[PDB]
Parts: structure tokens; sequence; C-alpha cells
């Protein structure tokens, strides 16, 4: 994964119960941007019509 | 950037997050003097002894 | 009102019978067209009735004299 | 050791630091811990588990909805929750649970077409999972009506 | 269409034939180059419908110019293809075969019979003749015949008997028996024999043939010979996308039964010998038991996969029959899931993501969407919605408000699991909850996922509001317990600022006002926790309702004085001066619940969570290593606990000490150094803060954060700081034994290779039970959610007498219940007075609010008499005022509302949380005993001889305050009523040694004690004081068994010494173990001896079992004197003598401890037999307030172990249906004994003991049955069969013809009606006026 500053202290109730706050920077630095593929599959089959 | 709750700490029993943490903000101030002497360039063998 | 149906309780003296004459009253309030006897400010039909009734203006008994009367004076206007 | 390398690196030998806040700009009554930990983003992405289905697939021997998200099925609604409703009284919305939701076929349709007309009228009917369990029991050679008046 | 009730019964073939619309004779079901089914085959569209809609087999006629004629060229009647789920059709058989369930359960075809079911077996296969009729009297019916006997039967008679073969034989039998033959024969030959090991049997006949009488079921349609086939589209077979197809293993079997039918019938025009005709009978057989059930009868038939086709029976039975998995639960529509998050929402908010809500009120936008006008058609509409332009938020944000959505967590335990809340449309991707909620729904934001549920109709958009939604629910309905309490963070905040330091800022300053305060906060010029002096005016409600204020200045820190600005105008002063912990804010929302109201409650909440997050966020806690301390001492604790393992070490090499003495040692120093480290670290983080102010030093409350999380409850308690600190306590191998050596380090310090592998045992065994026996608790949930059915209030107040005794729980220990508690919410039975007599609070009926529970509580009231639900004397409900307030609500109770769900949740959710000599007198009171033998010893003291009087503690009140049980036969060191104060050893007893202590005094000689036949000569080889050893049966001589040695009291002359008053004798028998201590000749005195005779969930679970214990307490069910009389014949006798009375004699086993002797008198109930209690002879002996007395205080155990609170009503609840049954001994409507319902006596008492008759009818008995079997014990057939054994139920049902009236709330359920609960029963009150007024 990645590593960041990490601080330990509630934020307005933001972290409640177990509840992870993080910044816009790790967004803007796509720090933990993944990506996924996907496939497709279109079958043609000859039907009776 | 990040903000963790610190009340999950004790209850779950789990303290070598702590120290991991402790770790890391002592590697990453290591970081921090090294970049920092690296932009000013004193002298390589000065890098090569810190 | 909106938040909570506390005072609706006590007008009617039962929990269960909140539902069974609000929806009996917005079923005409809502597909008879009927106009409600309360200012409705910008809310949902199912809300008023319960604002009318934190008022009180109807109960159980006096729901069906209004409706009952229609059919009375359609009997007259039948015959 | 974390103590020597933490005198090392120009930084308090306890560890924790005093913060300002983001909104107020104070510091805090109390020194906050702050370093570096290895965070990591797990599989369970939030897209894979948002579904929701207005009206979709249905099922082909009890004509309720499908199950899971990948085949636009609907939600279960397991007797757990069942007893949970019953508990609270609301018997309407139960009813409409088992009857227009899932297995009226006369039934959804015009739950839909009257919604659709800005008029929410109950107009159940039987559900489409007892049919099927009154032929199987009939099919046992087991005798089963309906008493009606 | 409406309907009355359902009916059952069994089907005729008559019927079948007119259900069907034809005969399949053709196995093939569709061709394969075309696709459409052949005729008169599995899937004839003639006999079950068209393929498509309004379209025949070829098209002559189509598109509705022609009705519903059927097409002459093929024969298919053209209509919807819905006909195809309704029609059926039937299977013609050439031999008639028997049905699997009436064969194989139980047995319906041998009880009716009276045959053995192995015989019926063997005559099944083909085996075994018998004799339908006897013409001569050398046989006789239902015989059974081999094959070389039978010959001789054919050489001799031949066509004067009739005996044959096969399955038919059985249909010939059934044809040929009668039934009102029996009925007037077995009843009255079962009265000449009264055996009751064939009571039973005769009683099930007798019912058996009666249930046929009425039912008009004749028996000969046990025999299949038609068989229904299912409609083609049930079990259907549906073409695949890759041209494949599949269908269900139905399909397969009904070929197979048809396969071998048409066979069967090909084999009697070709004139098979009967030995293969015998075998395809067995093969169709074979395949028609294998179609009701696959591996029922014979091996389990597979397909192609070598698993076992599921057969039609197992489509509705276990949980994945259609009961179960498709009528009960089922999959629902507009309706969706998502992840959950934390919110700044209010209490009635919900965070819903913008892209679910338009998917969701997909037709809601659609309708209001025409009403707008911007579409002319629904499919611009939806064309419109596809590229999601603005207008349809536009129009989405009033949809959606005033409109509660419903929400879910699986798994949903109890009420709660379920809450309307009104939604919030936010732009993200996850559900946002109320923090405050979270604790009812069990939920932590660690990827816990949601259910979201939207109500469609205006009724339940009305119930969602109006009872659903989350500000109504405050109070838990297991307990008038706030369930909004703030869990870890709010309390953390509340805790900080209501906290106090002796140096911090701005010290002894006066101010007028909070407001004022908070600027000083604000501006920094004065810390947060500041003793400070400020001006508060508070408002109390001394007048009639109305607010009265106070003006005053109080000395109080800053922290609680800004508090004082968001309490609601009603509560003192005095309940925000403190440090403000979990439990102090929890009892805050119950006051201000109890004092104010609910919507302030709500308001103070919401901002109290607002002020706690803000105030953490201010303040700043974390967790610093500095901050877990370690104690000095650790390392020198540890050093001085291991000195003694040398010690103990070095004395067991030397033997003097035993392994167990060793272990025990090692334990109890290792237990020492435990509590030393503890009380040593909490030393250094409790008053660790050593800081001086004006002065020279002074220490104060900790400010470590680690103390605060643990003082505040937010985390974690005392008991994990000890772990994170100190050593780790001791682990113990899964086996049961703990290890002896301690893991000495902690996490702060780090742990040992061997001390992680040794503590992994307790983290497995800990995690291990919770996936495993959370199963144990829903499947208890289960079964505690249908014996609590139709547990409906019906009525107000139904009028019963007295009800049920109520007492706090100082039996034992301490008081843990006390009255104070276990009333509230309860209706008095009889008029309960003060103290003062004559003075009474109650008119027979009150409601015990606080009020009257501060008024009993002020008087010296211990005992009060409340309305129970097992004394409501309601018929098929019980009575609001028979049940006491609501929880939920703490208002009485109206009619309408289930309690017996409710009950069962109650109880159901904290299952998975709770897997897991001498009397000394404490305080000043009197010394009471109730119900003492007083018997004065040889030192003029007090001694008892009686084992049912236990000690009491009274205090100056009157109440008792104490009480501890006292045995037979024990010695005490004071009287009775002696006011002492505490630290007394009042009684002393030995623990093994039970005396036989004598009550007269005077004389004693060897009386009845013959040496050599029945004792043996011993004398002590130290003092010589001995006398005749009196052995058990197992080692004295069997010569002197015959009688019990008897050491009858005598004089000077040689009198026997009677009691003084009465005139029995007063002798004394000599079980085994009874060495006489004096010798002959020498006397003992009053109060003196004779001989001395030396001696988790499941655990709650089991009591609705009614499960029997391993060694039961034996009582007497009369009075009078005991006897003995066969000794050793398997077990002893009991012989019991009342004063007039009836030899009651019992087996009885001599190998456990007795309470009295043959000379002693007992009554009926009492311990004689010593063991756990069986709630059955409970039962049976004493009274239903008794067992269910003890249920109460039995079951109540395991939660006060796990600290969990529960209300007493929500457990004889379930018992007042456990409770349901009864055996009637008298006759006069019904049958002699046969068990039948408490309501069905209490009606059938109704009409003879009123004017409609003198006195016919009969008494019965209370009944108990197990949870799952008092379950199926109902008059309704539909609502057992829903929850196990369903075969079993259907065919128990079907054979008695049962109807159900559709009164149990999971029956409306399944059939869909409304839900007689609430506003279903303000409903369902209509349809009562229906029926009755025709």
């Amino acid at each position: 994964g990645q590593n960041m500053r990490v601080a330990f202290m509630p934020w307005n109730g933001y972290n409640f119960e177990d509840s992870i706050l993080v910044s816009e920077r790790v967004v803007q630095e796509d720090r933990f941007t993944t990506i996924h593929i996907q496939e497709l599959a279109c079958v043609s089959r000859d039907t009776k019509l | 950037d990040i903000v963790l709750n610190p009340l999950g700490v004790p209850s779950r029993m789990n303290i070598g997050q702590i120290l991991e943490t402790h770790l890391g903000m002592a590697a990453k101030g290591i970081g921090d003097k090294i970049n920092a002497m690296l932009k000013q360039q004193q002298e390589v063998a000065k890098l090569r002894e810190f | 009102a909106r938040v909570t149906v506390q005072d609706a309780v006590e007008k009617i003296g039962n929990r269960f019978d909140l539902v069974l004459v609000a929806a009996r009253r917005a079923r005409q309030m809502q597909v008879g067209g009927k106009d409600p006897l309360v200012p409705e400010e910008n809310d949902k039909t199912t809300v008023i009735a319960l604002r009318e009734i934190e008022e009180g203006l109807i109960n159980n008994q006096i729901l069906d004299v209004r409706e009952r009367q229609e059919q009375q004076e359609q009997e007259a206007a039948e015959l | 050791e974390i103590k020597e390398l933490l005198k090392l690196g120009d930084l308090p030998t306890s560890g924790q630091i005093r913060l300002y806040d983001g909104r107020t700009g104070e510091q805090f009554e109390r020194p906050v811990t702050v370093g570096y930990m290895y965070m990591l983003k797990l599989n369970h992405l939030v897209d894979d588990k948002m579904h929701a289905r207005s009206t979709g697939s249905y099922s082909l021997v009890t004509q309720q909805p499908l199950g899971g998200k990948a085949q636009f099925g609907g939600q279960r609604f397991g007797e757990m929750e069942v007893w949970a409703l019953e508990a609270y009284g609301a018997a309407y919305t139960l009813q409409e649970m088992l009857t227009v939701k899932s297995d009226d076929v006369n039934g959804r349709t015009k739950m839909y077409k009257n919604i659709v007309d800005g008029n929410h009228q109950m107009e159940p009917g039987m559900p489409e999972s007892f049919n099927v369990l009154l032929k199987e029991i009939r099919s046992l050679g087991i005798n089963i009506e309906l008493e009606d008046e | 269409e409406e309907f009355d009730a359902i009916k059952i019964a069994l089907a005729s073939p008559d019927m079948i034939r007119s259900w069907s619309f034809g005969e399949v004779k053709k196995p093939e079901t569709i061709n394969y180059r075309t696709f459409k089914p052949e005729r008169d085959g599995l899937f004839c569209a003639r006999i079950f419908g068209p393929v498509k809609d309004y379209e025949c087999l070829c098209g002559k006629y189509k598109r509705l110019k022609h009705r519903g004629v059927i097409c002459e060229k093929c024969g298919v009647e053209v209509t919807q293809t819905k006909v195809r789920r309704e029609r059926m059709g039937h299977i013609e058989l050439a031999s008639p075969t028997a049905h699997i369930w009436f064969l194989k359960s139980l047995s319906r075809i041998g009880l009716l019979l009276d045959m053995p079911l192995r015989d019926i077996e063997r005559v099944l296969y083909f085996e075994s003749y018998v004799v339908i009729e006897g013409g001569m009297t050398n046989l006789e019916r239902q015989q059974i015949l081999t094959e070389e006997q039978y010959l001789d039967a054919l050489e001799e008679f031949g066509d004067e008997f009739d005996a044959k073969m096969g399955a038919e034989a059985i249909q010939a039998l059934l044809k040929s028996m009668d039934l009102e033959q029996e009925c007037e024969q077995l009843r009255e030959e079962l009265n000449e024999t009264n055996s009751e090991t064939k009571r039973k049997k005769l009683t099930k006949r007798i019912k058996l043939l009666e249930a046929f009488v009425q039912s008009g079921n004749k028996p000969e349609w046990m025999i299949l010979t038609v068989l229904p086939v299912l409609p083609p589209d049930l079990r259907p077979l549906v073409p695949l996308d890759g041209g494949r197809f599949a269908t269900s293993d139905l399909n397969d079997l009904y070929r197979r039964v048809i396969n071998r039918n048409n066979r069967l019938k090909r084999l009697l025009d070709l004139a098979a010998p009967d030995i293969i005709v015998r075998n395809e009978k067995r093969m169709l057989q074979e395949a028609v038991d294998a179609l009701l059930d696959n591996g029922r009868r014979g091996r389990a038939i597979t397909g192609s996969n070598k698993r076992p086709l599921k057969s039609l029976a197992d489509m509705i039975k276990g949980k994945q029959g259609r009961f179960r998995q498709n009528l009960l639960g089922k999959r629902v529509d507009y309706s969706g899931r998502s992840v959950i998050t934390v919110g700044y929402l209010r209490l009635h908010q919900c965070g819903l993501p913008k892209k679910m809500a338009l998917e969701l009120f997909k037709p809601f936008i659609y309708g209001k969407l025409e009403l707008r006008g911007l579409a002319t058609t629904i499919k611009a509409a939806k064309k419109m919605v596809e590229r999601e332009e603005a207008v349809v938020w536009d129009i989405l944000d009033e949809v959606i408000r005033e409109h509660p959505v419903l929400l879910n967590r699986a798994p949903t335990l109890h009420r709660l699991g379920i809450q309307a809340f009104e939604p919030v449309l936010i732009e993200g991707k996850a559900i946002q909850l109320h923090p405050l909620v979270c604790a009812a729904y069990n939920a932590d934001f660690d990827g816990d996922q949601m259910a979201v549920h939207v109500p469609l109709t205006l009724e339940a958009q009305l119930e969602a509001r109006a009872l659903m939604m989350s500000t109504n629910n405050i109070l838990s309905p297991a307990n008038g317990e706030p369930i909004i309490v703030p869990s870890q963070d709010v309390v953390l905040g509340l805790y900080y600022m209501t906290r106090d330091c002796v140096n911090a800022k701005g010290e002894g300053m006066v101010l007028t006002g909070p407001k004022e305060a908070e600027r000083l906060y604000r501006s920094g010029l004065a810390s947060l926790h500041a003793r400070v002096k400020v001006r508060i005016t508070e408002y109390e409600k001394d007048a009639n309702g109305e607010l009265v204020a106070k003006t005053s200045l109080k000395d109080t820190t800053v922290g609680r004085a800004i508090l004082w600005m968001i309490v609601p105008k009603g509560l003192p002063y005095s309940i925000v001066n403190q440090a403000l912990g979990k439990k102090a804010i929890s009892k805050m929302l119950n006051t201000c619940y109890r004092i104010l109201g609910l919507k302030p409650t709500v308001i103070f909440a919401d901002q109290i969570m607002y002020t706690g997050f803000a105030y953490a966020a201010r303040s700043g806690a974390s967790v610093g290593i500095d901050d877990m301390v370690i104690p000095e001492k650790k390392h020198e604790i540890i050093s001085e606990a291991e000195a003694e393992v040398a010690e103990i070490q070095e004395q067991f090499q030397s033997g003097l000490v035993t392994a167990g003495e060793r272990y025990n040692k090692v334990i109890d120093i290792w237990a020492a150094a435990n509590d030393r480290v503890s009380k040593a670290m909490m030393d250094n983080l409790q008053t660790e803060t050593v800081i001086n102010r004006d002065g020279q030093e002074e220490k104060q409350v900790s400010f470590n954060s680690i103390y605060m999380m643990a003082d505040s409850g937010a985390r974690g308690s005392a008991a994990q700081i000890r772990q994170l600190a100190g050593m780790r306590g001791l682990m113990a191998k899964p086996d049961g034994s703990i290890i002896e050596t301690p893991i000495t380090a902690n996490f702060r310090e780090g742990l040992n290779v061997l001390q992680y592998f040794i503590s992994t045992h307790g983290a497995r065994k800990g995690l291990a039970d919770t996936a495993l026996k959370t199963a144990n608790s829903g499947y208890l949930t289960r079964r505690l959610v249908d014996v609590a059915q139709d547990l409906v209030v019906t009525e107000d107040d139904c009028g019963t007498h007295e009800g049920i005794m109520m007492t706090p729980v100082i039996e034992g220990g301490d008081v843990k219940e006390p009255l104070r508690d276990r009333v509230l919410g309860r209706v008095t039975a009889e008029d309960v007075l003060k103290p003062g007599t004559a003075d009474i609070l109650v008119p027979r009926n009150t409601l015990l609010h606080e009020q009257w529970c501060d008024l009993l509580e002020e008087n010296s009231v211990d005992a009060v008499k409340v309305r129970s639900v097992v004394s409501c004397d309601t018929d098929f409900g019980v009575c609001a005022h028979c049940y006491g307030r609501d929880l939920a609500r703490g208002h009485i109770i109206n009619k309408g509302e289930a309690i017996g769900v409710i009950a069962a949740q109650s109880i159901g959710e904290p299952g998975t949380q709770l897997t897991m000599s001498s009397i000394q007198v404490k305080n000043k009171g009197s010394i009471k005993l109730s119900n003492v033998k007083s018997v004065v010893n040889s030192s003029g003291k007090l001694v008892i001889t009686s084992r049912n009087t236990e000690l009491k503690l009274i205090d100056e009140f009157g109440r008792t305050k104490e009480s501890y049980k006292v045995p037979y036969g024990a010695v005490l060191a004071k009287g009775d009523g002696e006011q002492v104060a505490g630290g007394e050893t009042v009684a002393n007893w030995d623990p093994h040694t039970m005396p036989v202590i004598t009550e007269v005094s005077g004389f004693v000689r060897f009386t009845d004690m013959i040496d050599g036949q029945t004792i043996t000569r011993q004398t002590d080889e130290l003092t010589g004081l001995s006398s005749l050893v009196v052995l058990d049966s197992a080692e004295r001589t069997a010569g002197g068994k015959d009688l019990r040695p008897a050491l009858k009291i005598v004089d000077a002359q040689g009198n026997d010494v009677l009691i003084p008053g009465t005139d029995m004798p007063a002798q004394y028998f000599l079980p085994g173990k009874a060495i006489v201590q004096l010798e002959d000749g020498v006397q003992i005195s009053s109060g003196d001896t004779l001989a001395r005779i030396p001696q988790g969930l499941p655990r709650v679970a089991d009591l609705f079992e009614a499960r029997r214990p391993k060694e039961p307490a034996i009582l007497a069910e009369i009075s009078g004197i005991v006897s003995f009389g066969k000794e050793t014949k398997g077990k002893r006798r009991l012989v019991i003598t009342p004063v007039d009375g009836s030899p009651y004699e019992e087996m009885i086993p001599k190998w456990r401890q007795l309470n009295v002797f043959e000379g002693e008198r007992v009554e009926r109930g009492d311990v004689i037999s010593d063991g756990p209690e069986a709630p059955h002879d409970i039962l049976r002996l004493r009274g239903v307030h008794a067992v269910t007395r003890y249920i109460v205080n039995e079951v109540q155990d395991v939660y006060r172990l796990q600290g969990v609170k529960i209300n007493d009503k929500h457990i004889e609840v379930i018992v007042r249906q456990m409770l349901r049954k009864a055996t009637i001994v008298n006759a006069g409507s019904s049958d002699f004994l046969e068990g039948e319902q408490v309501e069905y006596s209490r009606v059938k008492i109704a009409n003879r003991e009123l004017e409609a008759n003198g006195k016919v009818g009969a008494t019965y008995s209370r009944d108990l049955l197990g949870i799952t079997k008092a379950s199926l014990a109902t008059e309704s057939f539909i609502s057992a069969a829903s929850f196990q054994e369903t075969t079993r139920v259907l065919t128990e049902a079907a054979v008695a013809g049962k109807r159900d009236e559709l009164r149990g709330l999971k029956e409306n359920v399944i059939v869909g009606r409304l839900i007689p609960a609430g506003t279903g029963y303000a409903y369902h009150q209509d349809r009562m006026r229906r029926r009755a007024a025709g």
C-alpha cells in the first residue's frame, strides 16, 4: 500500500466508530488510485428464427 | 492527511501500530533531513558521513 | 408534526389509531381533492394530516359526519 | 532505539507533537501523536456494494425478485426482520413486503400504475408463493382447500 | 375471493380426477428439432394449456377472433398461459400403490391396522401374504403368511379363504374393516383392564377412529390409485441461452414413474409370470415413494451427478423449503444495499447517496413528472431520467422529503434492528448514519452494509413516521433503559470538559453567567477546567406543571458551566457539576425523559452529541507510548513471586508436598503477584498528577489520555489496562487447566515467542465460540418466536383475581434486584396496604410508576401482589392490566399490539453475548428463622432439626435484609430474634457429618440392636468410646436387612419416650453409615446426637426445552408418615402413609442421601431426595406460580452474571405459552385422559358450571411441554408446519381433517392477509363483527 502522515485524535465525530478521515491531498496525489480491468462477451449464436 | 480515531487503540489491544507510527515519523524525519541537505549539496563526503 | 408524533397520540389516546384515521382522512384528501382545513406550508399528503391531529381538528367520530352528510344530500339530489 | 532515532531526526523524544487546527488555527490542549503508518486499500470497493432495484428481474418458479447485485435483484427480507416488523406493529408495511413487493402478478402492476398516477392506494391480493405451496401439497395427494364464507 | 379458513384433508381419487384435465400416458416431454410439447405428453397443451398467450398449437384460431374454442386439429384450448400454472393432470396406475408419508412417518397405516410395521413392509415387497378373510376357523384375519406355509392353505382349502399378495391386499383390508365396531368394542374392554403401559395405545386408537368418524375420510383413499402431477410451469424445462436445457428433478421422477407404469400395463396383456409382475410392482412402488420422498424408505435415488434428487416434499421441508425461504423470508422490491458511514446529522435524518435515490424512487419520479407536465409520455420521462437532466433533481428534493425510508442491518436481533429515517440526499456513494443509533444497530463503520427499504402505500409511509421513526424509539423494549446513549466520543469530550484542575488558569474569578464563560474560554483567557464562581438560574416544576426559576451562585468549573446553556430549562444544576461519565450521561438522558418529555430529550441528545464531538476535537486526545506507564516494581514483584517458585519446587522435589498442593500454592502466589501488579500499576495512573499551586505540592486526578478513556467508560476498562501495562494474567490451555507460567510481559514491552504461542489459545478459543455459538442463539430465538405467535393483547382488564408474589432477591447474597425495580411496570392483584394497617394505595389495579414506587420504598413494605401474565384469565390472549405498562413508551399498554414476539427478541438478543460450614452476620439486624423446629442443645443454646428453615436478617424497618439457608441438624450459637451486630458466626455444622440428633432427652439403651445379623463390632483404636456400626445395604449382612435398625429412646423402666404434646412414638431408625457415638448404658440430652452419618447459553436454553436433569430431586405428592417397602430389587420403594389417605410407592434410589426417616413426617412437595429440581415435578406438585417464580429467579442469574438487565415480564409470557396444554382426569365432554388445551378446558366448563348445565364437565391438570413440543401442540396446523417436522405436521393434520382459523400472526403472514396485531387487530375486529352478524 501507501504510507503517509497519520494522526490520532477525534475530528468532530467524523472518525466516531472506527471511521477513517482522509485528505483531498491523497486523492490529488493519486496515492490510492487503482486500475480495474473488466471484460464483456457478446455471444452470437444461430437461432432457429 | 489522515486522522485516525485514538479510542480504538486501547480497547482493541493493538499497540504495535503506535510503535509503527513513531518509527515511521523517525524514518520520515531522517528523509526530511536527507533531502534538505541534498537540495543544498554541502558535500558528498558529508552525506557519506551522515 | 414533522419530526415527532408525540402530541398526536393524546388527541386520540392510542398509538395504533393515528394511522387508521390519518390515512383515512388522507385518502379523500388526496384522491377526492378535498380542501385541507390546515395550512399546508409546502408539506406532503402524509404529514399535513399529522399536523392537523396535533391541533385536533378531526377525530374518529367526526370524520363520519362530514362524509355522511354528503351522501345524505346526494340522496336528495338523486331524488 | 526509537528514541535514539528521533534524537537523530531532530524530533521530540516523546513522539507526539503539538498541532494547530485547520479551522480556527489554535494549539490543542494536549500534544497529538503524529507519525507515518502503512495504509492499504482493500478490495471491498464501495461501488461494488451499492445496488438498488426499483423493478427488474423476477424469479421463474416463485415469481419473486431475483437475488444478487450482478443479477439486478432486490434485497432479501428474511423472517428475522419480519419478526421486527410485527414486533413494531406496522402491519401495512409488513403486508406490502409480502404482497405488492414480491409475489402478486396482478398486484404489483397496479401498485406501479396508481403511483404513476399519484395514487398511493393499496390493492393487495393472494401471494403467488402460496399458490405454489397449495399446488405442491395437492400434488402430494393431500387435499387442501380454502374454507370460504 | 375472500375466504374464512383453510381446510386440510386427504384427497379422494375421484376428487383428484376432478382436478385433472387429462391423463398423461406418454413419458416424452418435448420435441428435439422443434421445441413444442407433444400430445398427451408431460407438457401436453390440451391438459395444461397453451405455451403462448392466446395461441393454439397450429394457428386455426388466434388473435382473439375465437375466444375460447378448442382447435379440432390438435385439441388445445386457447387462453392465457397463466392457466398452465393452475391446471393439473393425473397418472392412472394399474396396481394401487401405498403413500409413503402415512407409511414411514410415525405409523398412521400401522396404527390404524394395529399391525407391526415390519410386517407391513414384508407384505408390501410381495413376500408375505395376508388373510383378508378366513372362511374357516384355522386361519384368522390379518395373519402373516410365508409362501411355503401358504401352499398348505392352497392344498387344504383354496376358495374358502381369501388371502392374496401386494399393496392392494392392504387396500382390501382397509375396505373390509369397520371402525364403528372398533369404537363400540375397544372403548368398553379398555375400561375393564386399566393397564397404564397400554392405556395410551388404546387411547391413541380411540382418538384415531374418532377423528375418522367426523372427518368423512374413508381410509380406502390411503392406497394411491391415481396420482396427480404438478403443473408444468412449476416443474419447468426452460431452454438456456447456449441452446441448452435444464429442468427440475420432479420431471425426471415423473418420467421414471410413467416409464414403469406403462411397462406394468404392457405386462398384463402379455400374461407375465407372477414373479416378474411382483418385481414390476416393486419398481412402481419404489418410484412413487422416491417421487414423494427420495431418501426416506430406500436409497436416495440420484441423477447423473450422483446427488440425491430433490422430491417435492423436499421443496417445502427444511431451511431450503418454501415455508421458510419463499413464504416467510422473501426477496423484496424497491430496495437496495450499500456500505455504512458516519455523519452533524439530526436524529431523524439519514444520509442517502443521491445516485440510489433516483433508482429507488424512479416510479415516484415518473408519477410526479407527468404532474409537473414536463413529460407528455412516460417514455419521455424515462428518457430524461436516463439523461439525468437538472430537472430530475429539482423534482427529487420534494419527493424524498416528508417520506421516511426504512433502514435495515443484517441480522435484525431485536425490534430496533429496523428504524425509519427521513432521508437527506448526499452527493456521495455511501449511506451516512446518525452516530447515536449505531449502538442499537450494533454497527461499526468497518465495512458493515445496510439494507434500505422504501415504503410505498400511504399507510406504510404513515406507519413508518407514526411508529417506526427513530425519534419514537428512545427506550429499549427489553427495559426502560435509554438506547440513545453516547457511546465513545461524545462521552470523552463531556468527560474532558467536566474535569477539574487546581492550577490551570483563571481560577477563583466570579462570573455572572454561563454565556460570558464561553467567551472567556474561546478567547483563551481562561482554561476549560477552572474552578470559578458562576451565576446560574435554573428551573423547577414544583407547581402544577409550571416552571419556577431560582438564581444562585455556584462554585463550578468553566467546562460544566458551558453545558448549562444546553440543558432544556428543566434539570437541577447539580446534575452537571460532576465529572459526567458515561453512566452519568445515561442517567441524565433518562432524567430528561422522565421529567420533561420526549421532544426536549431528543433535542438535548442531539445537542449533547454536537457538543461532545466539537469539544473532543477542541481538546485533542491521542495515545502516546509515554502514556502507557510501567510500574517500577514490576521486576521486583516478578522476582519475589518466582522466589516462592523455587521454594515450592524444592518442597516438591523433597516430597513433603503433593502435586495438587504444589499447583495450588504456585497459582495462589501468581494470583497474589497479579493483584500486587494491578494495584501498583493503577497507583501511577489515577493520582500521578503532582502539581502545585500557591502551596507546596498537591495530588489531583490524572490527565493521562488512557486514564480518561478508561474512567469515562468510553472504551475498555481497568481490567484491560492491566494487560496494557502489567503482565497479561494467566492463560489456560484449551483442555481447561491453566498454565502455571504466566505471561509476565505486556504489549508495551513486547511478548516472547513461547508467550505468544501460549496466548494464541485464548484468542482462538474466544473467537471460535463466537463463530459457532451464534447459530445456537439464532436457533433459540427462532424457537422462542414460534411459541410467541398469538401473544397479543386482547382486552384492557380481564378482571382476574389475585396473581403472583413479588419479593427482592436477597437470597444467596446481597440485594441485586430490589422491589424498587422489579415492580416498575406492574398492576397489583390485591389491595396492598402499607405497614400502617388499613392504609391502601390501590383499588386492586394501579400502574406502579415511579411515584407509587417511591411511596412503597419509603414504607417498610416487602411483599406486593401484582397481576401477572400467567394469572391472566383472558382467552386466546391477555389483557393490558394483567401485563403492565409498556417499556418503550412508559404508558399503559393499549390493545392490539403483540407482546410475545417482543419478549422473544428481548431475551433472544443478548444470547450471543452470554456464551461464557459457618454463617457470619454482616450488618446489625435481628436473627429470624422461618418455619423453625426449636430444640435446646446440651449447652443451653438453640439448635435446629429442620431442613425447611432459613435464616433471616431483619432490620429496624421490618423487612428481611439478608437470608442464608441452614441445613437440617445444624448447631447455632444464638437464639431467634436477636438483634446482634455483624461479624458473628451464628451457625456451626460439620460439612460432612450429618447428625441424627434426638429432640427428646432421657436414657438411651441399645434396642432392636442384635450383633452378628445386622451390625458389626467395631471399636475406635485411640479413644475407645464407640458403639455398634450400622452400614449401608451394600456392606451389611442380608440376614438382618429385612428390618431397619431402630434405636428407640427408653427410660429406667424401659418405655418409649413420646413427643411432648403429641401421642405419637418418637424413635429413630438408623440408615447406613450410622455409627453410634455413645456407648450403651449412657444417655444423651436434648439436642444431642445418637449416631454420626458423614457425607452458559445452553444453561439457559435447556430450560425452555424442559430438559430432565440427570439427577432429579424426588419429592412427595401427599403428606403423612413416609415408609419403605420392598428393599434392594433394582431400586428401593418408598411407602407413603398419610393420616387418612393412601400406599403411594415409587422407585427410590437408596444410594442418595435422604432428609426424612421412617419415623419422620413429610408433607406434599417437599425435598426428600437431593439434586436439581425437575420443573415437571414442580408443576405436578406445586402450583404454576412456584415454577414460574423458579424460572424467573433462575434465568435471571445468567443475565445478571453478564450484566444484562431484562424485565422479568419478558419470561413468563413465554412460560404462559409453555403452560397451554391440559390433561383431563375427569370426564363429561371428552375422552378419559387425553391431553387438551387449557382454553378448551375453560370454555368447556363455561357451560357445565353455568346455567346451561348443573354439573357434567370435567376437571383438568396443568401440563408443561418443551419449547419445541409446545409449539406443535396447537389448534393450528399451518403455524407448526413452517417451523419443524413439516412432513409429520402435515401428515398428522391431513388425517385429522383440521381447519385453521387464521388467528396466529404468521398465519396471516403466509396467506398475505393483514396481521392481527395493532392496525391489523383494529381491522380484524370488523371481520369478527362480520361473521357474527351473518
